[PDB]
This record gives structure tokens, C-alpha cells and sequence, in this order.
């Protein structure tokens, strides 16, 4: 196991994580949008 | 700039199948992670499918092992099987880089999926 | 085209990532602080 | 310092700062929960 | 599959010590950041500790220097020192790494602290 | 410890030019992303600007062309170069890398556009 399979390996585990972290970010800010129009409604 | 040119949309019945392609440029889609999105009407923009530099991938629940993201580095190109459509896939598809999502989206292909 | 530049590749996206999503940390946090506010003003 | 201490640094850099951003998200998620559970109650 | 074998936990004094151990099958400690978690009952999942590839270490503020992440590569397992307990640290305590947190948790080991 | 001490700030007309400088110790700017932050008074901390490990660059929206980050690796010093200085850029600027950003600030460097 070479120093490169570490690094892409670690690469592959982040990217990974990124696109999960986005997905959470976006489930998020669909919630506080619901929030934000049930306070903001006439 | 990064050019995305999706293709490959249409109209399926429902049980079919198709293959999008996103044709890019400017960035190297086998140093890149490359993302396919969709947006249906009035929802918010969902993650469906990634591909990282190194070939791993990783699928929205939505995609339930239907969807398989590939790519051909020739031509610089991304690629997402879909097969066994529903009704509720039907959006606009889109492919894009995580860095230029707050910054440029294509045209993206629409793909409407009727039983 | 190396491995190395594949990697650098990688890297660079990542970090420019990094920094949206942090962007966007942020702006979500002040909206949802005004929101608190809001509702726990007297 | 060579091309391959330069990788390492940022992927050690990039790993921190993801748990430190999952972290955020993670406190965040409890206050907007907590927010939505008083805009919600009976 | 990724395996995850927590153990190590148990019933303990305050100011004692306790060493976890996480055994890791499927993907190896030495080339994925680590991430141990614990969960108090009816709390949040609380980030306690992660170790990097390269073996850079971070702690949750709640650790203050009491706690200390390491592995041994051979072994594949990732190891929490554990000093100074207090009864605020009892949960359970989960090892992970951050690819698969949306996706599979093991049993966890139960950290009991007593006074 | 990191050590980050900003300086370069001051008083300046409004189109007038200011170039920041950090002086870092104890990372390498060659090795870290490093970032500029600004903070306005009673507003929160926005990112301005970052530079990456191998010298790619982004900017806040506010930034719009107007500012260069750039870093002499020799000095492990980090710049941000500002054109066409507008009194909405009135604030104290940072600089940090992510990894240290829940953890340390520097003083910061007052910068005051007046009309």
C-alpha cells in the first residue's frame, strides 16, 4: 500500500463526504426556507 | 469558461431506459468529480448521481441501484444510465463540477418518464 | 496526464468547495440566528 | 518540501476543516429542529 | 461491506480510564480518516474525535485534552484513550468514518461513568 | 501555535488602492489554502477571498474583479491586493486557513474607505 493509494483513497473518501455534506446543506435549506415563508406568510 | 452540453433526455415510458450524456469543456472529467443533478417543476435541486477523480460512486436514495454514472475520458464525457423510469423522475437533468455549481449550469435535458 | 496532476486537480476542486459550502454554512446561520430572533423576541 | 508534503498538508488541512463543517451542520440541524418543534407543537 | 466492531466500553468510576477499540473491516484505517461519535440517550450524535491518513488529530471541546485517537494499521483498529471520566461522558460511543456515516452504524460500545 | 499578523490596512479615498499583507508562522503557505475574511462592524464574518494549495483563486461576490490574492512563499506571507476601494469595504480583515478558523484569529487589519 503505497503512499499514493493512501492519498487517492483519501481523496476518494472526501470527495465522497463533500457530496454528502451538499445533500444535507440542501435538505437543510429547504426546512429554514419552510420556516422562514410560515413566519413570513400574511 | 466550462462548457456542458446534456443530451440524451426524451420521452420514455415508464420500465424503460435511457442514457444521458454531458459533453464538457474546460475542466477534464478524469481529474474532476463530476455530479448529475435534477430539478423537477417548482421543487428544489436534487443530487442524484456522483463519479469521483478515481472512478468511485456514490447514488441518491431516489436512485435505489436504477441509475449507474459512468464516463469516457476520450471524449471528455459524462454519462448516466437510468433504467426502470418512474413517473416521479420526471425533471430537468443536469451535470455539473462542485465548484461551478454556485457558478454556471447548461441547459440541462429534460427527461419526462409517462406510464 | 499524471496521476499527480489528476490528484492536484482533485485537490484544488475540493478546496474551492470547501470554501462555497462554508459560504453558504454562513449564510444559512445568520438567517436561521434571525429567525431565533424572531421568535424569541419579548 | 516536496510536491507529495504539499498533497499531504492539504489533504490533512481539507479532513480537518470537513469534521470541523460537520460539526457546524450538526449544531445547526439541532437549532433549526428545535425551531420547527415551536413553530409546530400543539 | 464495511465492518465496524466497537469495544472496550463498560462501567467505570470518575477519573478513571478506559481505551476503546473500533475493529474496521472492508476499507483499511491507514489510508481513511477516522471519526469516533458518541451518543448520550435521547441527545445528538456528538463528533468526539477524528484522526487523518496521516495521523492528525482532532478533539470536540467537550475532550479538553482528556482524550487521545490512534490506530494501528496492522491490526486495522482505531483505538479512544479515555482519562478523567466523568459521569457527563456516558453514552455510546461509535467509531465511523465520515464516507459512511449517511449509510451504516455498528452497536456501539455503552460508556458508563459513575461518581 | 499559528501565528498570523495582518498589516497593510489604513485610511484610503474611496478608488484608491490598499494591499494587505499576513505573515504567517507555523503552516506553510505553500502547503495551506489560505484565506481572506473581512468583518464590518455588528455584522458577521464574510469570506472575501482564498488561495489554494497549488494557486487557484475564488472571490466573494463583492469582490467583482476588484481583488487579487496572491502569496510570496519565501516570506510564508499571504496578500490580497484591493482596486477601487468603495466605502462599503469598510471593515477588519483577517486572514486564516480553514483548519484553524474555529480556533484562532488574529488581530486583524482595520481598513476605512471614505468618500
Amino acid at each position: 500500500l503505497s503512499l499514493l493509494d493512501k492519498i487517492i483513497g483519501a481523496v476518494d473518501q472526501i470527495q465522497l463526504t463533500q457530496a454528502q455534506l451538499e445533500e444535507r446543506q440542501a435538505e437543510m435549506e429547504g426546512a429554514v426556507q419552510s420556516i422562514q415563508g410560515e413566519l413570513s406568510k400574511l | 469558461q466550462v462548457q456542458l452540453q446534456e443530451s440524451g433526455g426524451g420521452l420514455v415510458q415508464a420500465g424503460g431506459s435511457l442514457r444521458l450524456s454531458c459533453a464538457v469543456s474546460g475542466i477534464r472529467v478524469n481529474v474532476n468529480a463530476m455530479y448529475w443533478y435534477r430539478q423537477a417543476p417548482g421543487k428544489q435541486r436534487e443530487l442524484v448521481a456522483i463519479i469521483t477523480t478515481f472512478g468511485s460512486t456514490n447514488y441518491a436514495d431516489s436512485a435505489k441501484g436504477r441509475f449507474t454514472i459512468s464516463r469516457d475520458n476520450t471524449k471528455n464525457t459524462v454519462y448516466l444510465q437510468m433504467d426502470n423510469l418512474k413517473p416521479e423522475d420526471t425533471a430537468v437533468y443536469y451535470c455539473n463540477a462542485p465548484q461551478f455549481t454556485d457558478r454556471y449550469w447548461g441547459q440541462g435535458t429534460q427527461v419526462t418518464v409517462s406510464s
